[PDB]
């Protein structure tokens, strides 16, 4: 859904009606949605700085399109009770953002208007960019806690060759109390697993008979180990490289694994549990975010239609919703209706004969 | 896109502006000489005020 | 240019060459210039050739009241001999080249009416003079 | 946001342009605003384009006076180019001759 958004000069009286639903001048003849725009009691300060005022309003609002737009990318990376295409009805503060939209009301509580324009402008901007700190903060912290636990969970993964043996190698296996010898975790396929059993001599001068000891199994090889004195643990390598046998000196620790795996629960489990304000902070953030948003865009609908106009402030608003393909039968009868109010120009393009502004969800 | 008229009416706006400016501007002065006046009689008083304890 | 076999001829000249230096650093100086511009003595000399006193000293032209550009405007109008006229001219022209509110102080001397006078004198090289003087006259005019 | 009086001065005798050498009319549209910053922005857009805004037209017509002046100066420095260019003519027929 997509909206438009129109202020009038406001001539008549009665021109509201034909600004909410008046059925000679409704849009694609009541088939395009058409509401009133709860217009802002606004002041006017001054206009000789109003010029720049606009424009440096202009420029606020785009970087604050990047800003909204990035939180709406975080909140949907979330991908909990938020996602990119389910689970988006987004919410303005409790009720679906477009109720929010065709029940606009001014934030005459939070922002009084005794207050100049400016220095409101100014309050909104350095609000959003307070706003816009926190999350880079937060979610930057958040980011780093998904780093921990993917890097966590990516340790507690690989074969035997590319991973620790949390729950294969034990303390049994290794020599105890070794006063001359080393257990290497020398890895044998069955390719050539009769050949280490027969020559594991071969490989090395003073090792451990019947040392032919298979601990487990994975499916590229089958795990086993040989005890072997010093000179028999370098020879036993030299020879068993090139016979296709993983070399591994691992050393036993129960904390290795213990540690990891600790870590892991407890940052996963940690991670949820602050995860839960994490989604609570953006959803709210976000909706305030949102209410300020259209706040701004109703001062900038009322800084228009004023220098369009003039001094006077006198103007409707109203919100609108074209049916597709109907969009250029629409811009032409609004022309049309339009260019009698200045009767010579108002080439029409974005300036048009109508103080519009666009926003598309 | 304007007649003579309509940008008579705007230059006669921009007026109501400038005048509003003459406004705006009338009523600050007004108010700052409130507080020059309270802060002129303050220290004037004071001092005034001073040289005769002294003199007591 | 042309080298020959007697050392001393490249000694000899070499030695002219710096001496002459010298002689003409001897004869670049300014109170020798203002001596002769009190009494009227305006000829060709290496200081009204030389490119360092009007890049230079042309602020020392600004005297007290300017009274030597004055006295060489009074010499414009007395004086009518050619040279010391063009002298004269090109002296202003340098002068107000290098000092354009020197320039507005002639103008408010009149001046420029009184080198338009100039311009139609008997001596055509005079009037060149005069011209070139004019020309440097007409920046920022 | 064109809100102002347009003040029209069109002038024949085709001079050549200042920077181009086109022999084109003159014919002179003056619009102008009293905003700081519209007024920065028009100087930018009018620049960007094509402008003169040398001069600054105000109450002292003085300045008018002392400018009809610098009129008569710019005659007189015209008939000083008909004697600068008589010299180059004469030189240079002075070269050519042998």
């Amino acid at each position: 859904t997509e909206f438009w958004l129109i202020s009038a000069p406001g001539e008549k009286t009665c021109q509201q009606t034909w600004e909410k639903l008046h059925a000679a001048t409704t849009k694609n003849n009541n088939l395009a949605v058409s509401s009133k725009f709860n217009i802002p009691d606004l002041k006017v300060g001054t206009l000789d700085v109003l010029v720049g005022l606009s424009d440096e309003l202009a420029k606020l609002d785009a970087f604050v399109e990047g800003v909204v737009k990035k939180v709406a990318q975080y909140m949907a990376d979330v991908l909990e009770d938020s996602k990119d295409k389910v689970q988006e009805n987004l919410l303005a503060s409790g009720v679906d953002l477009v109720t929010y939209i065709t029940r606009f009301q001014w934030d005459m509580a939070k922002y009084p208007i005794k207050q100049s324009l400016k220095n409101i402008s100014e309050i909104i901007a350095k609000g959003v960019t307070q706003i816009d700190n926190d999350l880079k903060s937060r979610a930057s912290a958040y980011n780093n806690l998904k780093g921990n636990l993917q890097n966590l969970e990516r340790k507690n993964a690989g074969s035997l060759l590319t991973r620790s043996l949390a729950e294969i190698v034990k303390k049994d296996d290794f020599v105890l109390d070794s006063e001359y010898l080393v257990t290497l975790l020398v890895v044998v396929p069955k390719l050539n697993h009769n050949d280490w059993i027969k020559q594991y001599e071969t490989l090395a001068e003073m090792v451990v008979p019947r040392s032919s000891n298979v601990l487990s199994e994975d499916q590229d090889s089958y795990l086993c180990n040989v005890t072997l004195f010093r000179k028999a643990v370098d020879d036993f390598r030299h020879k068993a490289r090139e016979n296709k046998f993983i070399v591994r000196d691992f050393q036993y620790n129960e904390e290795e694994m213990k540690a990891d795996k600790e870590e892991m629960t407890r940052l996963s489990t940690d991670k949820k549990k602050q995860f839960g304000p994490l989604v609570r902070w953006l959803k709210v953030n976000f909706s305030e975010a949102f209410i300020a948003w259209i706040h701004i865009k109703a001062l900038r609908v009322f800084v228009e239609s004023v220098l369009r106009y003039g001094l006077p402030v006198n103007f409707q608003a109203m919100l609108l919703q074209p049916n597709k393909k109907s969009v250029k039968k629409l811009r032409e009868v609004l022309h049309e209706l339009y260019k009698h109010l200045d009767s010579s120009a108002a080439s029409q393009q974005e300036y048009y004969p109508y103080v519009y502004y666009k926003i598309d969800c | 896109a304007l007649s003579d008229a309509d940008v008579q009416k705007q230059i006669k706006h921009m007026m109501a502006f400038i005048e509003q400016e003459a406004n705006e501007k009338a009523e600050e002065i007004d108010a700052k000489a409130e507080e020059e006046f309270n802060i002129e009689k303050g220290r004037l008083v004071q001092t005034q005020r001073l040289k005769i304890m002294e003199y007591y | 240019q042309q080298k020959y076999d007697d050392e001393d001829i490249s000694e000899d000249i070499k030695f002219l060459l710096e001496k002459l230096g010298e002689s003409v650093q001897d004869l670049s100086s300014f109170d020798e210039y203002s001596s002769e511009l009190k009494s009227g003595r305006l000829e060709w000399s290496p200081v009204h050739k030389s490119e360092k006193f009007w890049r230079e000293n042309a602020v020392r032209l600004n005297e007290k009241n300017y009274e030597l550009l004055k006295i060489l405007t009074k010499l414009l109008e007395v004086s009518d001999d050619p040279q010391v006229l063009a002298v004269a001219a090109h002296d202003v022209g340098e002068y107000v080249r290098h000092y354009p509110r020197g320039k507005r102080v002639i103008e408010q001397l009149g001046g420029k009416q009184l080198v338009m006078n100039h311009m139609h004198h008997e001596d055509q090289q005079v009037r060149y003079n005069a011209l070139l003087a004019v020309q440097k006259l007409m920046v920022h005019n | 946001r064109g809100n102002v009086f347009l003040r029209q001065a069109e002038i024949e005798n085709p001079l050549e342009d200042p920077v181009t050498g086109d022999y084109v009319h003159k014919s002179v549209f003056i619009i102008f605003f009293q905003g700081d910053q519209l007024k920065n922005r028009v100087k930018k857009i009018c620049e960007g384009f094509r402008a003169s805004l040398y001069p600054c037209p105000e109450t002292p017509q003085e300045r008018k006076e002392m400018a009809s002046g610098v009129n008569t100066r710019i005659d007189d420095l015209q008939m000083v180019l008909n004697q600068t260019e008589d010299h180059r003519q004469r030189v240079l027929q002075a070269a050519a001759k042998n």
